[PDB]
C-alpha cells in the first residue's frame, strides 16, 4: 500500500513521447539482420550530395529538362550578368525543391555554409571567365560588374576541369536563420558575372550552357523539426 | 556529442595547390571548406547534429487511418487491413528510404457521439471497446454478435471510456530482414497480374467492435490509430516524391514540373 | 598517368585512354555470400568465368532531340549466353555488376549525359487505374526511351514518360543521390560503375524482380555545327560479377 | 542504466522483451564517407582531380 | 484483392462472342467467405454467394451470360458474354468482395 | 506522498500481458507433482512424430481407409507418374489435416526442411524402383519423367528394408514462408515416378499399394502464434 | 532478480504466494527423444536398421 | 590507327574459337574472347590471340 | 541526487533532457559590486570621496 | 501581419488621384492563404481571394479603384482611387487576413 500521488499531466496521450509499452506478442524471435550496403544513420548524410539547381525557370522551361540548363553565348558587349537569385534555402522558389530544400523543409532552423559546384558543359575549344559573387544582405542586389566584385568572389577560368566551388561563408548575427521566407534574417543574394566574353573557333556553336549544383559544408545543422507545406490529402487512398 | 567541425584560420596564399578547381565528372562531391578560399577566423563550433538523426526523425506519432461504426446496427464493426500507404504525411516520410526496419508503437483515441435517438430519457453507461488484431490467415469474423470475438487466441485489448488511451508495441513481423518501401517486378512467376505488391510487409488486419448492447439510442464511435516507428535503421536514401500521390497500391501520378516559376532569370 | 584505365574479366577487356575514376557503389566490392547471412538448405553453384565478363548489349542514337533511356538490369542479360542459361534452370542468384557506358564524340560537339543507376526503381503507368504491362516496362537487351511529352490518358496499359520527372514521380535533378557518372564530351569519355547487391534477401529469383535499372539522361543536349559527324551513338556493355546460384530445375 | 542527458537520469528496465525498451535517441554516429566520396581512388583536396 | 486491370476498353463486332475478364489474386490477410458480382449501366446480372449462382437478374440477358472457368475460387470471374446485339452497351462492374478485401474491374464495352 | 504520472496505456487489459495479480486463496498448498511419463515441453517435439498422409483423397476415396492408400499396380508402359501435389504445409488440402498441419495451423510463419517417409507395403516377392523428385517453384509442375529427374530426386529401390526417406531442402529466398495459400512463396511440387515396372512371380497380385509419412527436420522453427481456421461455434454446449 | 532480456530487465516479486508470480515465458528446454525415438536398442543412423 | 588527330572511335577485335561459324552479328562476336579498343593519345591495342586447341601443335 | 532542505531529501531525474528537471530554487548567490559601485578607482567608505 | 501607419488623415483635391495606401510585412508565424479586403464606411469596394480579384461590389465606384502593384503577394494593397468627387469622403478599412495573423489600416480619406 504504497502512499502515490497523481501530477498534472496525467492519462495524457503526448505525440513525441517515449515510454515502455506492454508487448503485443511475447518472445518473438525476429530475423537476423544483414549487412545490406548503404546504410544512412543521420539526414545530413544527404545534404552532402550534390543535386542540379531548376536556376531557369522562367514559367516555360519549367515543365522540360531546360530548367537546369543555364544560357552562355558569346555576347558583344562585356559584363554582363548571367543569372542571379536570392539564398534562402527553404523559402526561395528556386533551391526549394533541391535536395537540400526537401531536407530543410522538415526543420525550421539551420546553421553553416553552402557550395555550389558549376560545371561548363560547354564545347571542347571555348574558353571563357566568369565572376561568382555573393554580396551579404543590408543593400540591395549588385547591378553593376562593379559593385558585385566588391563583396566575396572567384574569378573563375575555364580549362582543362570543369567546376568551381564558390562556398558560400556562414555571415549571420545569430547562430540559426529560419528556413521560413523572412526579412529580419535575409542571407544576401548570389550573382555571376561575364569577366571575359567567349570566344570560339569557326565551326563550332556558340551558345553554351552550365549545370550548377548545392550541397552543405562540414559544418551545417537543423533544428525544430517540423512538417513540410508541401503534401496535401483530403480522402484516405 | 555528434559535434559539427569547427574552422581553422587561414592566410593569404599564392600557390599552386587550387582546392576550387575539380572534376564533378567523377561523381565525388566536393569537399572544400571557406578556410579553402578566403580568410578565416578560428571559430569554436558547439552545434550539434542531434535532432537531425533517424531517430529523432521517424519516432514521432502519426494518425493513420480512422473508421467509424454504429452501435445500434447489425455488423456495425470496423475493419482495416494494416498498412502506411494510405495517409501521405507520413507514407512520404517512409519513401525517403527504401529498406526500413523498426518495431511498432500503436495507439488507438476512441471517441464515441451520441445519434438522433428518438425515445425519451436516453442514459447510456459508460462503453467498452474491444480491437481485435487478426494475423494473416486467422479466421475472420462476419458480425458482431459472433464467437470469433471471445474464443480466440489472437492479441487484442478491451478499454473504456474517460482513460488514458490504449497502446500496444509490435515487434518486427516481416519474412525478410527489412520492410520494403518499394518493390519493382511481378508476384507471378508468369509476369503477369498486380505489378507492385509484395507479401513481404503484410501485418493482418484490425476489428473493432462495441461490447455493450443497443440500450435505448445508437451510438457512432470513431477510433484513430498512431503509429510510432521505433529503433529504426534505414537503407538505401532514395529522392523525395514531388507529384500528387493519386492510388494507395501503386506510385501514379501525374507529371507537374520540377518547380513554381519566377519571372526572369535574373530576378 | 591518370587518365587510362584497363578493365579486364573472364576472358573480355575493356581499355579507355580518356576516362574518369571509378566509382563504387555505396562503398563496398561486390563478393560472394558469407556463411552468416545464407538462407539456402543447398550447397550453390559458382560458373565463375562463363559468366562473370562483358556482355555488349544493343547500340543507341544520340539525336540532338533525344529525351532519355533505361534498360532494366537484371533483364537485359537474359540472352547473353551462359549468363541467361543459368538465369533459366535455377531458382535464387545473387549478382554484382560492373556497368559501363561509353559514347566518344570529338573536340566541336558538346553534350552531357547523366549515368545514373536506380535501385528499385518502381515505375508509374500513363492511366491512375492501371499499371504498367511487362512488354512496354523493359525488353531484352533493347533501350525503352523517355519522351519529352506527357503522355496522354486514353492509352491502358503503357507508361508515363515524361522526362523531367524520371518516369517514378520524382524530380528529375535529385537523381543524384544514387551512385551515378556524368558523361560530359568536354573532359570525359567514358562512365563506368561497380554496383554490389542491393537488397533485403539475401537471394531472389530473376525473373519476377529487375533489382536495378540503368538510366541515360541528357541534360545537356547534344550539339554541333554544319559539317561534323551527325551520328553519334551510345553503347553499354555490362558484366556481372561475384554470381551464384540454387536450387536446380526444369528450364522454364 | 544510469546515464548522461542532454547531470544523470536514471532508466530502469521492466519488462521481459526488447521490442518494449523506450526509443534510443542517442545513437550519435555518422559516416559520409560512402555518399560524398564512393571512389576507388583517393582524391586529395589540394591536387587537381586529374 | 487486386484486379488485373481495373479499366480498359474492349471492341467487338455483332454477332461475335464477348470475352470480359475479370482476374485476381489472394493476398495473404484475406480468409473470409467469396463473393462476386456483375453489373451493367447502361442491376446486377449474375451472383456467386455461397459456392453457388444465381443468374437469373436482368431478363435482357437470359441464357446470354455465364461463368467460364470451372475453378471460380482461383481468380476467374469472367464472363462468356454470347451474341452480341445492339442494345448490350454498357459500362461492367466486376466486384468481388473477400473479406476483408474489395476489387472492382471497370469494362466499358463497345460494339 | 510520492508523486507520480500515469502514461498512456493504463487502465487497459491486452489479452497477451503477464503481470503479478492478488491470490485469491492464500496459503495453499498444492498437492506434490508425479512423473508422469512422457512428458512435452516444446511443441517441436509433436512436429518429429511421423503421421500418414491422405493423399488419395479423390473425393470418394475420402470417408474411408483408402484415402492413405497410393495405387501401384504393374504397369504396360514405361514411365508413368503416380502421384503429385503441390507443398504447402498450411494451405494444402493433402497436408492440412496431418499432425504437421493441425501445428502448423496455429503459427503463421515457418522454416526448416521436411522428411517424407515413404513404406512400400506390397507383396513379399515383388521388386520395383520408384523416382522421388522435389521439383523447387518457377516452372509449372514436370510432367515428364525425364523432366523432374532435373530438380532434387532420390532413386528408391526395394529389397529387405521397406523405406526411403526423401528429405525437402529449404530452398527459399526468405528466412521464413507463409502458411496461408500464397504465391510470392510458393515451395514447389513433389512428384513420384516409376523408375522401373513393378514385376511380380505368378499367383501374386499385381496391384500393391504404398503409404507415406511427414515430419520435420532437426532446424524447424515457427513463429506469430495465432488460431486456427478449423473449428466453429454458435452457441455455447 | 535481475536476468536479461530477448540488455537486462529487472523483476521483484511483491506478493507472498507462488501462484501470483508472473509467466515465466523462458523455460528453453526440449527432449524428443522420448518421443522420436522409444526403441530399446539404439539405432545408429548410417547402419541399416536391420 | 594511322588516321587524323582530332578523330576518336571504339572498335571490338574478336577471335571467336571454332566449332561454330563465323559470327555474323556483334551481338555474337562479343561472346567470345575480345577487346574493346579505344583511341586516344596512344595508338595501338594488341589484341593477343590465346592458344586454345586440344592437341599440342597443329598443322601449318 | 540526495541533499538538503530548508534533514534531507531524495531526487531523481527520470526523463533524458535538461529541460524536463525541476526547478532549482537553490542558486543563492549574488554580487552587487556591479550596480551599487560601477567606478573604477576603489571608493574607502571612511576616507571622503574627493 | 502588421500595417505601417493603421490610421492617417490624407488631404486631395477634387478631380485629382488619391493615393490609398497599404503595407504590410509578413512574420514567420504566417503560412496560410492570402486575403485582402476594403471597406467604405460613407460595403467591400474590391476583394483579393485565390489570387483573384473580384472587383464589381460598389456601383458608385465602378472601375474608379483597381490595385497599383503587380506583386500582391508581397506586402502592397494599395489602390488607385482616380477622379476624385465630392461624394468619395469616408473611411476605409484595408483589412487583410492571412492566417493565422490579421491586420487593418483606417484611411479617413477628407475633401
Amino acid at each position: 500500500g504504497l502512499p502515490v500521488m497523481t501530477t498534472p499531466g496525467s492519462t495524457q496521450f503526448l505525440t513525441s513521447d517515449d515510454f515502455q509499452s506492454p508487448s503485443a506478442m511475447p518472445q518473438f524471435d525476429v530475423t537476423p539482420e544483414m549487412q545490406i550496403p548503404g546504410r544512412v544513420n543521420n539526414l545530413m548524410e544527404i545534404a552532402e550530395v550534390d543535386s542540379v539547381v531548376p536556376v531557369n525557370n522562367t514559367e516555360d522551361n519549367v515543365s522540360s529538362l531546360k530548367a537546369y540548363q543555364i544560357p552562355v553565348q558569346s555576347n558583344s558587349d562585356n559584363g554582363k550578368q548571367v543569372f542571379g537569385f536570392p539564398l534562402q534555402p527553404g523559402a526561395n522558389n528556386v533551391l526549394n525543391r533541391t535536395l537540400l530544400g526537401e531536407i530543410l523543409n522538415y526543420y525550421t532552423h539551420w546553421s553553416g555554409s553552402i557550395k555550389l559546384t558549376f560545371m561548363f558543359c560547354g564545347s571542347a575549344m571555348a574558353t571563357g571567365k566568369f565572376l561568382l559573387a555573393y554580396s551579404p544582405p543590408g543593400a540591395g542586389v549588385p547591378k553593376n560588374r562593379k559593385d558585385a566584385m566588391l563583396g566575396t568572389h572567384v574569378i573563375w577560368d575555364v580549362g582543362l576541369q570543369s567546376s568551381c566551388v564558390l562556398c558560400v561563408p556562414w555571415i549571420s548575427q545569430t547562430h540559426y536563420r529560419y528556413v521560413v521566407e523572412d526579412e529580419y534574417t535575409a542571407a544576401g543574394y548570389v550573382t555571376c558575372w561575364y569577366q571575359t566574353n567567349i570566344v570560339v573557333p569557326a565551326d563550332v556553336q556558340s551558345s553554351c550552357d552550365i549545370l550548377c549544383f548545392v550541397s552543405a559544408c562540414n559544418d551545417f545543422s537543423v533544428r525544430m523539426l517540423k512538417d513540410t507545406p508541401f503534401i496535401r490529402q483530403d480522402t484516405f487512398y | 556529442v555528434a559535434r559539427v567541425a569547427d574552422t581553422i584560420s587561414s592566410r593569404p596564399t599564392n600557390s599552386e595547390s587550387i582546392p576550387a578547381l575539380t572534376a564533378a565528372e567523377t561523381g565525388h562531391t566536393s569537399q572544400v571548406v571557406p578556410s579553402d578560399t578566403m580568410q578565416t577566423r578560428h571559430v569554436k563550433n558547439y552545434h550539434s547534429r542531434s535532432e537531425s538523426s533517424i531517430e529523432n526523425f521517424l519516432c514521432r506519432s502519426a494518425c493513420v487511418y480512422y473508421a467509424t461504426y454504429t452501435n445500434n446496427s447489425k455488423k456495425g464493426f470496423a475493419e482495416w487491413v494494416i498498412n502506411t500507404r494510405q495517409v501521405a504525411q507520413l507514407r512520404r516520410k517512409l519513401e525517403l528510404f527504401t529498406y526500413l526496419r523498426f518495431d511498432l508503437e500503436l495507439t488507438f483515441v476512441i471517441t464515441s457521439a451520441q445519434q438522433p435517438s428518438t425515445a425519451s430519457s436516453v442514459d447510456a453507461p459508460v462503453q467498452t471497446h474491444q480491437i481485435m488484431y487478426v494475423p494473416p490467415g486467422g479466421p475472420v469474423p462476419t458480425k458482431v454478435k459472433d464467437y470469433a470475438w471471445q474464443t480466440s487466441t489472437n492479441p487484442s485489448v478491451f478499454w473504456t471510456e474517460g482513460n488514458a488511451p490504449p497502446r500496444m508495441s509490435i515487434p518486427f513481423i516481416s519474412i525478410g530482414n527489412a520492410y520494403s518501401c518499394f518493390y519493382d517486378g511481378w508476384t507471378q512467376f508468369s509476369r503477369n497480374g498486380v505489378y507492385g505488391i509484395n507479401t513481404l510487409n503484410n501485418m493482418g488486419t484490425l476489428y473493432m467492435r462495441h461490447v455493450n448492447e443497443a440500450g435505448q439510442g445508437p451510438i457512432k464511435s470513431t477510433v484513430r490509430i498512431y503509429f510510432k516507428p521505433k529503433h529504426v535503421k534505414a537503407w538505401v536514401p532514395r529522392p523525395p516524391r514531388l507529384c500528387q500521390y493519386e492510388k494507395q497500391k501503386n506510385v501514379n501520378f501525374s507529371p507537374i514540373g520540377v518547380t513554381t516559376s519566377r519571372t526572369d532569370i535574373i530576378t | 598517368s591518370d587518365r587510362v584505365r584497363s578493365i579486364t574479366l573472364g576472358n573480355s577487356t575493356i581499355t579507355t585512354q580518356e576516362c574518369a575514376n571509378v566509382v563504387v557503389g555505396y562503398g563496398v566490392w561486390p563478393e560472394y555470400l558469407k556463411d552468416n547471412e545464407a538462407t539456402a538448405e543447398d550447397q550453390p553453384t559458382q560458373p565463375d568465368v562463363a559468366t562473370c565478363r562483358f556482355y555488349t548489349l544493343e547500340s543507341v542514337q544520340w539525336m540532338k532531340n533525344s529525351a532519355g533511356w533505361w534498360w532494366k538490369l537484371p533483364d537485359a542479360l537474359s540472352q547473353m549466353g551462359l549468363f541467361g542459361q543459368n538465369m533459366q534452370y535455377h531458382y535464387l542468384g545473387r549478382t554484382g555488376y560492373t556497368i559501363h557506358v561509353q559514347c566518344n564524340a570529338s573536340k566541336f560537339h558538346q553534350g552531357c549525359l547523366l549515368v545514373v543507376c536506380v535501385p528499385e526503381a518502381e515505375m508509374g503507368c500513363s492511366n491512375l487505374n492501371n499499371t504498367p504491362e511487362f512488354s512496354e516496362l523493359s525488353g531484352g537487351d533493347s533501350a525503352r526511351m523517355f519522351t519529352d511529352t506527357q503522355v496522354g490518358e486514353s492509352n491502358a496499359k503503357k507508361v508515363q514518360t515524361a522526362v523531367w520527372n524520371a518516369g517514378m514521380g520524382v524530380g528529375v535533378g535529385n537523381l543524384t543521390i544514387f551512385p551515378h557518372q556524368w558523361i560530359n564530351l568536354r573532359t570525359n569519355n567514358s562512365a563506368t560503375l561497380v554496383m554490389p547487391y542491393i537488397n533485403s534477401v539475401p537471394m531472389d529469383n530473376m525473373f519476377r524482380h529487375n533489382n536495378l535499372t540503368l538510366m541515360i539522361i541528357p541534360f545537356v543536349p547534344l550539339n554541333y555545327s554544319e559539317g561534323s559527324s551527325p551520328y553519334v551513338p551510345i553503347t553499354v556493355t555490362i558484366a556481372p560479377m561475384c554470381a551464384e546460384y540454387n536450387g536446380l530445375r526444369l528450364a522454364s | 542504466q544510469v546515464s548522461t542527458q542532454k547531470i544523470h537520469y536514471t532508466n530502469i528496465n521492466y519488462y521481459k522483451d526488447a521490442a518494449s525498451n523506450s526509443a534510443n535517441r542517442q545513437d550519435f554516429t555518422q559516416d559520409p564517407g560512402k555518399f560524398t566520396e564512393p571512389v576507388k581512388d583517393i582524391m586529395v583536396k589540394t591536387m587537381p582531380a586529374l | 484483392l487486386s484486379i488485373t486491370t481495373p479499366e480498359e476498353m474492349i471492341e467487338k463486332a455483332k454477332g461475335e462472342t464477348a470475352y470480359l475478364p475479370c482476374k485476381f489474386t489472394l493476398s495473404p490477410e484475406d480468409q473470409g467467405p467469396l463473393d462476386i458480382e456483375w453489373l451493367i449501366s447502361p442491376q446486377v446480372i449474375i451472383l456467386y454467394s455461397g459456392d453457388k449462382i444465381y443468374d437469373d437478374y436482368y431478363p435482357d440477358l437470359k441464357g446470354r451470360v455465364h461463368f467460364t472457368s470451372n475453378d471460380l475460387k482461383s481468380g476467374d470471374a469472367s464472363i462468356n458474354v454470347t451474341n452480341l446485339q445492339l442494345s448490350d452497351i454498357g459500362t461492367y462492374q466486376c466486384k468481388v468482395k473477400k473479406a476483408p478485401g474489395v476489387a472492382n474491374k471497370k469494362i466499358h464495352l463497345v460494339v
